[PDB]
């Protein structure tokens, strides 16, 4: 049953904070919850600071969480509305994996995307035509958050 | 002074102690009914939760006996 | 030197290397004692993965360093 | 450290009759050392039978090591 | 009534039964202990096999008596 | 390794003291041992006491003991020479079988014979066709050892 796999999430995420995240829920409800992401140190997202929003399903951790971007973000597979097309999220999804280490692998995308396969054609077409242009874009849209 | 053989006997799925446990031909272990549950709502290959090792037919296994008499043993030191 | 590696299912392992073993080499051990194969490893230190053939000194990893340890993915 | 002392009993190999060394569990649900079940199978070829319950295998099964069993047998050899 | 049942590694278990009880729901009991099915579980007390389909009672077995089990065996 | 699975064995079996069942080395081979087993009570064979030798291969407990009879009984698996036709002992050896579950095995043997595949065929006939003079017979052969 999915309350409980999330309430235990919970309490061992309170007991002690990741450095990589934030994580908790929105107001009553524990299937809905809000996190925060640092961007890697040496990167085009240094220092940024990205929300996130995590939806549980009813029948967690046996189907993945929905997990989307509310900050905008500029990469080849995360597209305006925050959609992440990534595929522990889908097809290579496992019941052992906790959201500490969704958001954690979610974390490591960004310095290593894929542009063969993209969900914004355009912006992995920047990264593979010009990737220093692709990290000034990345770089300014950081510092806006837009 | 019973924690490191606690988090040892904790299933991977309901993170809780394991509940008659069965162990995968790659050797990892799971709550009989937390994997069951985990290959009851797919199909197609079967993939360890663990270490995604691929099972194009559901492997059948029994419950690991040895594993159950540790986890029994461990409530009873746990408790007293 | 000693690094600790965080498994996927939040344990902490305690793993003896040293600094010129490669990324290959460290995930041979954690293989070793979790049985999940290095294909499926996927190593992060500083929210960045660590590849293979790179040496611990390359990702300037020293003593009692902690590796985050998940499942292999793939952007899309 | 143990407050478990009929744990002995439970974490000895019914070949060898000494604590797991690298045990592995077969899809039965019955653990062995490794190369205690690698040296009956390959004495014993054919069909390969369960040392406890005589369980058939055409195929020889492929089986890694538990490695949770192995942590347990560890931290009670350690004690 | 309380029954010991000696598995097939000298390990003794315990079960609670009755004289009611039959020996294969006695070898389904031992099963859910020790994983080994009915068919290849062959019970032993007083030096004799103990037949299925016949009860605890028919066989004299009272409380703390020990059974024994071997492997399914067959003369030649 | 054969002798410390052998030494382990005898060790548990000196805690163990199973019943109807005896068995230890009698010189410093523990790879020959001396076994005895006594008869079933309320059968034929009650009363009685069975010796055996058991010779342990250099493979064990993955290949099964060569165990005999020294003590002439009256069985259909079980010849003058002592000679057991077991499957345990054979084909359908376990390297989890210990001496003392053999024995004990062995033990069971005696009141549940195999006739239609026996290793003597002339006490197999007097069994499928007068168990009542077969009993007698092998309590006869129980008093007179
Ligand atoms: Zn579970
Ligand atoms: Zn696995
Ligand atoms: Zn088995
Ligand atoms: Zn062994």
């Amino acid at each position: 049953m999915a309350l409980k796999r999330i309430q235990k999430e919970l309490s061992d995420l309170q007991r002690d904070p990741p450095a990589h995240c934030r994580a908790g829920p929105v107001g009553d409800d524990l299937f809905h919850w809000q996190a925060t992401i640092m961007g890697p140190p040496d990167s085009a997202y240094q220092g940024g600071v990205f929300f996130l929003t995590v939806h549980f399903p009813t029948d967690y951790p046996f189907k993945p969480p929905k997990i989307a971007f509310t900050t905008k973000i500029y990469h080849p597979n995360i597209n305006s509305n925050g959609s992440i097309k990534l595929d522990i999220l889908r097809s290579q999804w496992s019941p052992a994996l906790t959201v500490s280490k969704v958001l954690l692998s979610i974390c490591s995308l960004l310095c290593d995307p894929n542009p063969d396969d993209p969900l914004v054609p355009d912006i992995a077409q920047i990264y593979k035509s010009d990737k220093e242009k692709y990290n000034r874009h990345a770089r300014e849209w950081t510092q806006k958050y837009a | 002074e019973l924690c490191p053989l606690a988090e040892e006997l904790s299933c991977s799925i309901c993170l809780e102690p394991f509940k008659e446990p069965v162990t995968t031909p790659c050797g990892h272990n799971f709550c009989g009914s937390c994997l069951n549950e985990t290959w009851a709502v797919q199909g197609s290959p079967y993939l360890c939760p663990q270490c995604r090792a691929v099972y194009q037919a559901r492997p059948q296994l029994h419950k690991n006996t040895v594993l159950c008499n540790v986890v029994e043993q461990f409530l009873q030191a746990d408790l007293a | 030197m000693q690094i600790f590696v965080k498994t996927l299912t939040g344990k902490t392992i305690t793993l003896e290397v040293e600094p010129s073993d490669t990324i290959e080499n460290v995930k041979a051990k954690i293989q070793d004692k979790e049985g999940i194969p290095p294909d499926q490893q996927r190593l992060i230190f500083a929210g960045k993965q660590l590849e293979d053939g790179r040496t611990l000194s390359d990702y300037n990893i020293q003593k009692e360093s902690t590796l985050h340890l998940v499942l292999r993915l793939r952007g899309g």
